[PDB]
């Protein structure tokens, strides 16, 4: 789901840093689901 | 380290030998750990804990 989405961003970004940015975010968000 | 302490001493430095080694070996791309971004930033930190070792075995060695 999560790969999934990454992958609509940057099929949107065709038509990278925040991408890196957005995979902090998923790991942040994973290690909330974690706790 | 969980287990127990002292003698794993030694055995950390070569896991920190291992580590550095294989960080050479996979120098552009980055890896996460779950159980996240423990890349080279705590690798500079496991680095420290070896010099604190270091440390702590050198007095150990001026005390007799």
């Amino acid at each position: 789901g999560c790969e999934l989405e990454k992958l609509h961003t940057k099929v949107m970004s065709l038509c990278y840093t925040a991408k890196d940015r957005l995979a902090q975010s998923e790991m942040a968000k994973r290690v909330a689901n974690i706790l | 380290r969980e287990v127990r302490t002292l003698r794993g001493l030694q055995k950390q430095v070569n896991s920190y030998l291992a580590c550095l080694n294989c960080l050479r070996l996979i120098r552009p791309e980055y890896a996460w750990i779950v159980q996240s971004q423990i890349e080279i930033l705590e690798l500079r930190d496991l680095e420290k804990e070896y010099v604190l070792a270091q440390t702590r075995l050198t007095l150990a060695k001026h005390n007799p």
